[PDB]
């Protein structure tokens, strides 16, 4: 069945420093990530379709299960007698 | 083996926990357990827990964080304070219920003003004009 | 609206939660805390009245004539401090913060503290029945 | 006012139907078997059997629920 996943999103603007890097803007989806290693990742900026190397410290991961709140309405603790 | 029946971060929020705690604090007060202060109001004495008093009253918060009164297990209120009004407010602190028998609203409101319990004073203002 | 005569009772529906929040604020600021609980390498400041309100074990300790005035209590050596911290936070916030990696420790600590309703809630969380 | 003690289904259009616990208001005795009143939940007015309702005694205290913050907040 479907599972909780995680995606990657740029946090800051970046201009590529070489032909193997890609430029992106704050908020860009970074998709089909092939690897993350030592401050660099290889991925596709979805808005432009360009694929290459990105500085990993410019992108954040979003997703997973989060923290789910469950409500319990029963008595929580012992009652001290009167 | 049999089925494990185990579900392969959660926050469980106990919606009546705070009211269960407050009830038990009032049960402790009724049995005089861990009470650490007596409030003296004219000829009348009321034993209580400092932490509950300071949670509810600006006046008691100032008293029990005043370094000069750190050692005091007896607190004398101003002689103008009505002990019946004080008892009503003390019961409110420990129960969430403010008892307004006929004719008592001004004494309760005045006691709440002295104790610097402004949300109770505001509720009394709404009550008295309705 | 109300009659000009007759008796009334005003019921403040969020008073208890407002009190508990203020008790937690006093704890966070170390105001009128009167006990330290020691759990392996870790120490936790608290108010005895809140502990007694929430735990059968602490109720028994602090109503014992010859233990009421202890100010430092070591728990048994198997007690896990992460579990104890989670339970202490629950006492002061009504929120029991669980992970699959620490739910067993929370449950074991709640059993030790004689917090049977919390144990019962943990049982339901872990296992269908 | 009056309170219904049992469910009743109107037998004709001049009767009213109601459920156990309904409040019945503006009541009037037609005879010692029959009353005329309004079912507050539905707004319907008509005949109802007297033995199905009981008068609620007066003089009770008034309960007022206050949902606002009750006390000062101690800052962090
Ligand atoms: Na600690």
């Amino acid at each position: 069945g479907p599972t909780a996943g995680k995606i990657f999103r740029a946090m800051y603007d970046y201009m590529a420093a070489d032909a193997d890097e890609v430029s992106f803007k704050d908020g860009d989806a970074i998709i089909n990530v092939q690897a993350i290693d030592e401050g660099w990742m290889y991925g596709t900026v979805q808005r432009t379709g360009r694929t290459g190397m990105l500085p990993a410290n410019y992108v954040e991961a979003i997703g997973g299960g989060g923290i789910t709140t469950i409500k319990e309405m029963g008595r929580s603790i012992h009652e001290i007698p009167r | 083996g049999p089925s494990s029946d185990l579900y392969l971060d959660s926050q469980i929020q106990f919606t009546r926990h705070a009211s269960d705690v407050l009830l038990n604090l009032n049960r402790l007060r009724s049995r005089d357990i861990l009470t650490d202060v007596v409030i003296v109001v004219s000829r009348e004495q009321f034993r209580a827990h400092k932490t509950v008093l300071m949670a509810c009253s600006g006046l008691f918060y100032s008293i029990f964080t005043d370094q000069l009164k750190r050692n005091l297990s007896v607190i004398n209120l101003d002689p103008e304070i009505n002990p019946e009004g004080f008892n009503i407010l003390l019961d409110f602190m420990y129960t969430s219920r403010l008892n307004l028998r006929e004719g008592n609203i001004m004494a309760v409101m005045a006691t709440a003003m002295y104790l610097q319990m402004e949300h109770v004073v505001d509720t009394c203002r709404k009550f008295i004009k309705a």
